[PDB]
């Protein structure tokens, strides 16, 4: 109630709902929008950039998008500072598993382990929760293309499409409204660009404000090919979709 | 028998014009018992190729090891593995077991992607970084192979010429080795693409 | 004892594993089969030194089971055999090695493929048409090279096996006291009617 | 107050963090266990009202600890992930060292031991999950039902409910079940668990999840159409 | 004043933005105006130095320290945090790249390793953020001339142009007007002097102004001539006299 | 292995042969043995080859660290000290035995360092297995206050006595002259006895002598996104 107690993870709020976790939501939402749409013929990851300065080189930074391995890519939203520990561990853990069984990591595994460190910091150690949400885009042959989200609390839920960070509600109202159930991969790109232009300050959705990647099962002979699009290929496709 | 020569195997590499070759035989034996006619040991990380001779379990170990380390390289630095950096990387690991060294003979072959510069380098048990660009040999029957490679090889070989030369070098040593004889594979590695040729040769 | 055999046929993986347990110069037991069921589709037989045999076999069993349950997904046989190779590649560099030769048969349910991996003591894993371990294996490698054809049915796989068995008993002064032969196939693991 | 300490024993005799755990159990899904003579029926809510959710890869609330040991839970999903993992490892540990398959009763204790340990060790929160661990003892075909609490202790009841609107469910369990006689038939037993869950779900095919666990490693989760069949039959009675 | 949560670095702040991290920025501002301009064929970094006591020697106060012979750094902030951070940068780099890959880091990799150190003085409770924000300007072969900022948080960003300190506002706008990357390096040095000259006009003498370039190799300063293939030092620090020459070109 | 060190008035000159052997087989026709601790501190290595490279790399860094830390070129003796302790610990299993040479602001030096941990100073030193041969020239001709010019002849001639008597000594002689106040003048391939000669007869094979059983083309190249 009055005396808000939250110094440590171990110390409970009267409410029972740890305030440090509450503050984590605020932070996630501070960062701009990122969006994952899972399609039957690829996954599409499309986001508006955090940065906005033209002096600062927006172009070479794919702050949102880092690949952890050949099949798995993650979109990142929250605290940059904290985040940097977790992205790095995740890559090494993936390569540790490939060492052991000499197979790509299952998507489900890789999330559940990372979520469990996030819990670890509330379960024991005064150490703050590392308040970060990733959208995981991965492929395994257990379930095909898989998409996950992770809560700062340290739990995960699968999704057909999800939005993270800022203005989650608005992007969410649009996606569900015009949702096409099957989802074609071409379609997902179009649909994504429409949602971002409405939530993005520039309504012409400049290329220099855009990060884009497409992971495709629609890549020759039925295989998974990750392709990071540069700012120059974003620009060419911007004129294809016609917002500019 | 020291653990390396239980499993022997051979690797022979040569540079040619705008290309490298890395080639090996396919016989896997443990002592008197030959175990598999067909068995590979040349792997590639990007455009950089590494064959590895010696004790078989340690081959498998190191291959994993390097695959792990090289993954991080291409991800963090945001550029392909080069041969030059890669030569140092193989060397660093090998030295950490000074006492009781890995019982292996690694061989790097690949082309620097920044100037087409053909690059080969070799290694022994203990991490020696051999800079011969003419040829590199490794295995038990290394000695045999050197003797072929030194007469047959000539500076400047056309790609299609280099393919014949290395093949005769590998083949005749094979039949004067015990722990080799069964089949062969040649990687001819060019900047544009890789052609991989399974040869027909005599088999015991 | 010194013999473990495996033969990978058309539509199944067949394992035969010694019944003898000889601890010195006396046969303490003539029946116990030296195998541990890792999955209903994966069988591991084992041989080597006293003490190391039982600890290792059961330690491996536990790990595969734990894996199996955690995700509710039966790991590929390909993965299982890699698992074992690593644990051994560690052992041999460690304070105390584990000297156990194993044949890992699994029938990949999904790719409807039999797969037999020969992992000798070192931690040299190879996938072969057919394999064995120990000195015993030499004798039999000829009958398998000649008479094997891919088109051998499961049933024809049994027949060749009996002929190998007979030769092994003749020229080894030590009889391994017959074999319990079990079939790892899409049905699962079953024990041959006779043996 | 004393919510900032665990070491401090408190003259209230009640450390607030412990009280707060209970608030957390309440919030979670309702999870119910009702046992026959030959079965444990576990009826539980799994929410699925979430828009754009691919249901296939979303974890079912029930998690196989062992081959014949199951767990349902009420309370925070994140905190609950630690119990499931410790308990799985220990499962396989048991077989590795005793050979004996998992004694359920050991396992009940092992789990509670962890929620206890952390009450004594400062700088480690007590978990705000209560669980149901249910199973069948080695060499036995009598159903076994346990609940654990975040007070770091355990108890056995003939049937028990935990999570949101448990008050409502408890009246049902008193009047339709009895300790003296559990419903002898499996069938009887399943139909009552569906009626209990309906009181708080208020109509849902996938919002209701039924897993029946029988002896000798028999785990099967009831078919959506069969669940639907329990509902319609019950719903005819409601207007009579 | 602020919360006991925000002073703590083991405790999520209400806002989620530490008070701490914000203190580190207040201090950066309080320091010198340091800048970096990226050119086709070079990078120029330039700064003014503290006048300090009259009889304190100015030379010994060094605000540009070479990390490697081919990559220099510039900072705004306090001396003590600067030196300790600087020994850590070189040391961690030797281990992770001069023995492994037996060569000097890419600029990107070195920048990555500097962020990590930073990050740890913010993660661990009771250890304040580095009191300093860097520019790491450098040259490596693979990715050419490169220009960076590394924040005491442990986030880093490449730029076309950035400036830090009190006069950051002023400077950045001036660079924009007068220059773009495609312009040559020679022009930028004259420009950078003028920019820094707004900052202070009492003295602009080459004694109090430390100006350096990372550009072309100097095969003279390789120091073991007779082998040409090894890159010379990319960095060359320009003497006071040299500054004065560059002042009459303005 | 023949390595020499000769002080001269205004510096020091270090030389060693390029030929490398692994056993009785010649591994490398040329590969210099002269390694760089720093620009004006060079050493040439004998012993176990692997150890000599490794120790130079590890120590190298600390010396580089020193240099920058102190904003001053380390002493020749500083390298000497740091090198000595390392070897001493393992009681010489790490088997690098080195001639440490250099010039610094203090002056010119020439020392030897052994794996056991013993040191000496010499006006003129020799190391390797060809130490015996090289020295003999040195001791018969050397006078006090040789010129730079004269040091360089005496030196090279001495390596020749190694070459001809020690099998492992051979090919090009490489020289690094470090002089006070100047960038070391690495005289690459100062001396050349003879080199590889082309075989009398050609060993060019008409195509189709190799037989090709099967072929599978590998694409390390980027599969289309399309």
């Amino acid at each position: 109630g009055s005396r808000r107690y939250d110094s440590r993870t171990t110390i409970f709020s009267p409410e029972g709902r740890l305030y440090q976790v509450e503050y984590a939501l605020e932070s996630i939402s501070h960062a701009g929008t990122a969006i994952g749409i899972m399609a039957s013929d690829g996954i599409v990851l499309a986001a508006e950039r955090k940065v906005t300065s033209t002096l600062l080189e927006q172009d070479t930074s794919t702050e949102k998008l880092y690949k952890l391995n050949d099949k798995i890519a993650v979109a990142v939203a929250g605290l940059t500072a904290d985040a940097e520990i977790l992205i790095n561990t995740a890559r090494i853990h993936a390569q540790n598993y490939l060492k052991t069984y000499n197979e790509d990591i299952p998507v489900e595994i890789l999330v559940r382990r990372l979520s469990d460190i996030k819990q670890g910091y509330t379960q024991h150690g005064g150490l703050r929760p590392f308040g970060v949400s990733f959208i995981y885009a991965g492929y395994d042959d257990r379930y095909g293309y898989q998409l996950y989200t992770s809560n700062p609390s340290g739990n995960y839920t699968g999704w057909k499409a999800i939005s993270v960070g800022a203005n989650t509600s608005a992007a969410q109202t649009l996606l569900q409204m015009d949702y096409k159930d099957d989802m074609k991969v071409d379609d997902a790109i179009e649909l994504a660009l429409k949602t971002l232009s409405k939530t993005t300050d520039s309504s012409a959705l400049t290329y220099d404000r855009l990060e884009f990647a497409t992971i495709r099962k629609g890549a020759n002979d039925g295989e998974v090919y990750q392709k990071i699009f540069k700012p120059q290929e974003i620009k060419d496709i911007l004129v294809k979709t016609g917002i500019t | 028998s020291d653990p390396s020569s239980i499993n022997g195997g051979i690797v022979v590499a040569m540079t040619g014009k705008d290309c490298v070759a890395i080639a090996c035989d396919l016989r896997l034996g443990s002592q008197s018992l030959g175990v598999s006619n067909k068995f590979e040991k040349i792997f590639h990380y990007g455009h950089v190729f590494l064959g590895i001779t010696g004790l078989a379990t340690d081959v498998t170990t190191l291959n994993e090891m390097f695959r792990y380390k090289t993954n991080l390289y291409k991800l963090k630095e945001e550029r392909a593995i080069e041969p030059e950096t890669f030569t140092q990387l193989v060397s660093s690991s090998l030295y950490e077991r000074r006492f009781g060294p890995y019982f292996v003979g690694p061989v790097v072959a690949g082309i620097n992607s920044k100037s087409g510069k053909p690059f080969i380098a070799g290694f022994d048990l203990i991490g020696c970084i051999d800079e011969a660009k003419d040829f590199i040999v490794s295995g038990t029957a290394s000695d045999q192979l050197f003797g072929m490679c030194e007469s047959l090889y000539e500076p400047n070989l056309e790609p299609e010429d280099l393919f014949e030369t290395i093949s005769q070098a590998l083949l005749n040593a094979a039949d004067r080795d015990a722990l080799s004889g069964w089949g062969a594979v040649v990687y001819i590695i060019k900047k544009d693409e890789v052609v991989k040729r399974y040869l027909k040769m005599r088999q015991d | 004892m010194d013999i473990i055999l495996g033969i990978r046929v058309q539509d199944s993986v067949i394992l035969a594993s010694s019944k003898a347990v000889t601890r010195g110069i006396s046969v303490l037991k003539d029946s116990d089969d030296k195998t541990r069921q890792l999955s209903p589709h994966t069988l591991m037989s084992f041989a080597g030194e006293a003490g190391d045999t039982v600890q290792f076999a059961e330690y491996i069993q536990a790990n595969i089971q734990l894996y199996s349950i955690r995700e509710d997904y039966e790991l590929s046989p390909q993965a299982v055999s890699s698992f074992v190779r690593q644990e051994l590649a560690k052992s041999i560099r460690s304070r105390r090695p584990y000297q156990v030769n194993v044949l890992i048969g699994g029938y990949d349910k999904k790719k409807n493929k039999p797969e037999l991996y020969q992992i000798d003591y070192l931690g040299t894993k190879v996938e072969l048409p057919y394999g064995a371990h120990g000195y015993s294996g030499f004798y039999t490698f000829s009958l398998l090279d000649h008479h094997y054809r891919p088109d051998m049915t499961t049933e024809e796989g049994l027949d060749l096996l009996k002929l190998c068995v007979q030769e092994l008993e003749k020229r080894m002064p030590m009889d391994f006291k017959g074999v319990i032969v079990k079939i790892v196939d899409k049905d699962g693991i079953r024990q041959v009617d006779d043996f | 107050g004393y919510d900032r300490a665990l070491s401090i024993f408190s003259p209230d005799g009640h450390i607030f963090q412990v009280e707060y755990a209970l608030e957390a159990v309440k919030r979670g899904t309702c999870a119910v266990g009702v046992k026959g003579k030959n079965c444990v029926v576990l009826g539980c809510e799994r929410r699925s009202t979430l828009k754009l959710q691919d249901t296939r890869i979303t974890p079912s609330k029930v998690s196989k600890i062992d081959s014949h040991v199951v767990l349902s839970f009420s309370g925070l999903n994140a905190d609950s992930r630690i119990l499931i993992e410790k308990a799985r490892v220990e499962a396989q540990s048991h077989r590795l060292t005793l050979e004996d398959p998992v004694t359920v009763e050991y396992l009940t204790r092992y789990v509670a031991g962890v929620q206890q340990r952390y009450t004594q060790s400062g700088g480690v929160r007590p978990f705000g999950v209560s669980t149901l661990i249910a199973g069948f003892d080695p060499r036995d075909d009598e159903p076994k039902l346990y609940q654990t609490e975040p007070s770091g202790i355990y108890s056995s009841w003939s049937a028990q409910t935990i999570g949101r609107n448990s008050k409502t469910v408890r009246e049902f369990l008193e009047k339709n079940y009895d300790r003296k006689e559990p419903p002898a038939t499996v069938e009887e037993c399943v139909k009552l668990t569906v009626r209990s869950l309906l009181e708080v779900v208020q109509t849902g095919a996938k919002n209701i999840e039924i897993t029946v666990v029988k002896p000798d490693s028999d785990i099967v989760a009831l078919s959506s159409e069969e669940i639907n069949q329990y509902v319609t039959q019950i719903e005819q009675e409601k207007q009579e | 004043m602020t919360d006991r949560y925000s002073f703590s670095l083991t405790t999520f702040s209400p806002s989620g933005k530490l008070g701490q991290i914000d203190y580190a920025l207040t201090a950066v501002k309080q320091g010198v105006t340091s800048l970096g301009i990226k050119a086709t064929n070079g990078v120029v970094i330039a700064t003014e130095k503290k006048s300090s006591s009259p009889l304190a020697m100015s030379e010994t106060l060094s605000k540009v320290s070479l990390l490697t012979p081919d990559i220099g750094a510039v900072y705004s902030g306090m001396g003590p945090d600067y030196r300790v951070l600087v020994d850590k940068s070189r040391k961690v780099a030797h281990t992770s790249y001069k023995r492994i890959y037996g060569e000097y880091p890419p600029t990107k990799l070195l920048v990555s390793e500097v962020a990590k150190i930073m990050q740890e003085a913010t993660q661990s409770g009771g250890v304040r953020p580095f009191g300093v924000s860097l520019l790491i300007a450098g040259h490596d072969e693979f990715n050419g001339f490169s220009l960076y900022q590394v924040d005491p948080s442990g986030s880093y960003f490449p730029w076309k142009a950035t400036a830090i300190g009190k006069g950051s506002v002023a400077a950045k706008t001036f660079l924009e007007k007068r220059w773009n990357d495609e312009l040559e390096l020679e022009d930028a040095i004259h420009i950078a002097l003028l920019t820094l000259k707004e900052s202070v006009e009492g003295e602009f003498n080459g004694d109090t102004i430390e100006l350096a370039i990372i550009g072309d190799e100097n095969p003279d300063l390789l120091g073991y001539t007779g082998i040409p293939t090894d890159k010379g030092p990319r960095f060359r620090k320009l003497t006071s006299q040299e500054i004065n020459d560059r002042l009459e070109a303005l | 292995t023949t390595i020499v060190g000769v002080k001269f008035n205004n510096g020091v000159v270090i030389a060693a042969d390029t030929r490398s052997t692994q056993g009785p087989i010649v591994a490398d026709k040329n590969c210099a043995k002269l390694h760089r601790i720093s620009p004006k501190i060079w050493c040439a290595g004998a012993g176990t080859a692997a150890d000599t490279e490794a120790v130079t790399q590890l120590i190298g860094s600390n010396i580089e660290l020193h240099s920058l830390y102190t904003s001053r070129e380390p002493r020749v003796v500083s390298a000497l000290q740091m090198l000595k302790q390392h070897l001493f610990k393992y009681q010489g299993h790490i088997g690098a035995y080195l001639i440490v040479a250099g010039v610094d602001p203090t002056g010119s030096h020439l020392f030897s360092i052994h794996a056991h941990g013993s040191t000496d100073v010499g006006y003129y030193l020799s190391l390797g297995s060809g130490s015996l041969a090289a020295m003999a020239v040195l001791e018969s001709h050397w006078k006090q206050d040789l010129t730079k010019e004269e040091a360089i002849k005496l030196a090279s001639d001495a390596i020749q006595a190694g070459i001809w008597n020690d099998l492992g000594s051979g090919s090009n002689v490489d020289v690094c002259v470090m002089e006070i106040g100047k960038d070391a003048e690495y005289l690459r391939n100062y001396l050349t006895p003879n080199v590889r000669e082309e075989k009398q007869k050609s060993y060019k094979f008409p195509r189709g002598t190799t037989a090709v059983l099967k072929e599978s083309i590998v694409n390390i190249c980027d599969i289309q996104e399309e």
